[PDB]
RNA sequence: CCGAUAGUGAACCAGUACCGUGAGGGAAAGGUGAAAAGCACCCCGGAAGGGGAGUGAAAUAGAACCUGAAACCGUGUGCUUACAAGUAGUCAGAGCCCGUUAAUGGGUGAUGGCGUGCCUUUUGUAGAAUGAACCGGCGAGUUACGAUUUGAUGCAAGGUU
RNA sequence: UGAGGGUAGCGGAGAAAUUCCAAUCGAACCUGGAGAUAGCUGGUUCUCUCCGAAAUAGCUUUAGGGCUAGCCUCAAGUGAU
RNA sequence: AUGGUAGGAGAGCGUUCUAAGGGCGUUGAAGCAUGAUCGUAAGGACAUGUGGAGCGCUUAGAAGUGAGAAUGCCGGUGUGAGUAGCGAAAGACGGGUGAGAAUCCCGUCCACCGAUUGACUAAGGUUUCCAGAGGAAGGCUCGUCCGCUCUGGGUUAGUCG
């Protein structure tokens, strides 16, 4: 039994947001909020809300108790970057990236 | 620095624009050309 | 080719030996609409001067080439003509004589 | 400046295996909350 | 016959964005309909999701309904694999698998020997000679019309168009 | 030092530097002749054939280029050559 | 008895049509992209995806025919680093507002320019001016401002120019 969300085009770069993603991956759900709230990282508050949104699911949609719910996967996939002309150095590109968080959780029963 | 192109409203309208092209026979042609193109502006 | 209050029978789609009375006809993109045939359910919100809205099961648009005329006589679908009757053009029904319609 | 080979992936993922988070503190809220920053009392939920 | 790097620069917002003081230069981007029927309704955070719902003959067919592919790149799983000096392959084999459009089939990944490009240009190069990731419009042999040399014939005392 | 004027490229302007004429100047910029010409450099691919040629004298308003001979492939022929 | 960047006469395939014949196809037919077959080829007949209405085979003819480089062009895409940099100057605390404040607003203190980083008038620019409210982008933050949206808008001369 898995629940999971997805947010799309998130305005993080992916490299950033796969460090702090390295973290709860396979942790249990309440510890991993809390690492979440412990670390000063710009994406931890992001990664937080796609979390939450996903064990709303599994307790909503599929009535599955979450105080038994392990973090089963968690990652971060490129989404469409945007470019920008820096006019601030001498006409040179930078790319505003951004990334599609999915976190997948369960109960580790079939 | 002092930079080419310091504007004029003026200056502008009397080497360009419509009264100074067509008072001479290349500035009716340059006219011709561009009607004849499809651009938007003349002059 | 057939008008607003005519009754027709549906020859192909997935009402197909049904019948109906048309009743609008939408006639740039040839598309009658028959009353009990092809049925939509469109999610409409809840509007200014409406409830929350409904499922709402009304009828959608056919194309015209799909619907035929009912024979008068015979009660089977039938191509039509044009009879000239003093200057005024009636239709006739290709199997018999006149099929009267004006609504 | 510049590089003469461009750097290929498995040298890439050798240089960042350093490069990484380390795990937070996590002293925990006994009387009321969410838990808090080790040896603070945290701007949320702080009951050290 | 153009079949849309197209007869067109432009079958979409085109001589328009934009660039240039001006003469002038000059793009990208095209694509339901089966029918919007375009997620009423309803439930958790603004965006975005998860559910149901649907005209849905089929939404990983959700505004990227021309669908829609690839490769580069990814990223998260795992099976096997960790005393060294490397044109990374090739020839000599423990663990783990298991077979289609079918029969020394199908494999996968560990060891001792041996080891230099489309390439180009050169007497000679593999660079301490040149030039270079992936994809592609997409990128290098007609006739006006002649000459000369290599199949079939009116058809061979013969040649007409 | 401001405003409004004037002088234009086979030309102008120059207390003169080959200096300046829109970030350009031993002769600006744009369009056209124009696919200029390039005896030089780089490129030249989906086939796979099979088998088979290799590479110096002579002349040169022009000599790291060219032409004819040599060394050639392929096809007929004569046929002891 | 049977090699050659230059050589002759060779059998073949992708696109198109004739000019045909014969098929696979709306109880599905593709093609195309992921599959064990064919292979020196180039090029085609049976498991996922696709859709959801388009292709092959045979023989012959015609070539926008004919796809690793040209410091090739680009619809173009994407890499190679958490690196360089973030463009002169003094801020601190309290309150407030908020989903969230080194950033926004109010306060107090401190500081800087002071022949000016002050106040007017030209040229030039053309709605940036003023209120509300969300800012999906914009700003080398956030919005919880304007330089996006709505209008609510808003420019008044006998004497100024």
């Amino acid at each position: 039994m898995e629940a999971k969300a997805v947010a799309r085009t998130i305005r993080i770069a992916p490299r950033k947001v796969r460090l702090v993603l390295d973290l709860i991956r396979g942790k249990n759900a309440a510890e991993a909020i809390a690492i979440l709230k412990l670390t000063n990282k710009a994406s931890s508050p992001v990664i937080e809300k796609v979390l939450m949104s996903a064990l709303a699911n599994a307790e909503h949609n599929y009535d599955m108790n979450t105080d038994e719910l392990v973090v089963k996967e968690a990652y971060a996939n490129e989404g469409p970057t945007l470019k920008r002309f820096r006019p601030q150095g001498r006409a040179s590109a930078i790319n505003k990236r951004t990334s599609h968080i999915t976190i997948v959780v369960s109960d580790g029963k079939e | 620095v002092k930079r080419t192109y310091q504007p004029n409203k003026r200056k502008h309208s009397k080497v360009h624009g419509f009264r100074k092209r067509m008072s001479t026979k290349n500035g009716r042609k340059v006219l011709a050309r561009r009607r004849r193109k499809g651009r938007k502006v003349l002059s | 080719h057939i008008k607003k209050g005519d009754n027709v029978k549906v020859i192909a789609g997935k009402d197909k030996g049904k019948e109906g009375k048309v009743i609008a006809t939408l006639p740039k993109k040839d598309r009658v609409v028959v009353e009990g045939v092809n049925i939509m359910k469109k999610h409409q919100k809840p509007t200014q001067l409406n409830p929350e809205g409904g499922i709402l099961e009304t009828e959608a648009a056919i194309h015209v080439s799909n619907v035929q005329l009912l024979d008068p006589k015979t009660n089977e679908p039938t191509r039509v003509g044009y009879k000239f009757v003093d200057g005024k053009k009636v239709r006739i029904a290709k199997k018999s004589g006149e099929e009267i319609k004006s609504n | 400046a510049v590089p003469k080979r461009r750097t290929s992936k498995t040298r890439k993922n050798k240089r960042r295996t350093h490069f990484k988070i380390s795990v937070p503190g996590m002293t925990e809220c006994p009387n009321c909350g969410e838990y808090k920053l080790s040896h603070r009392v945290c701007k949320n939920c702080g009951s050290y």
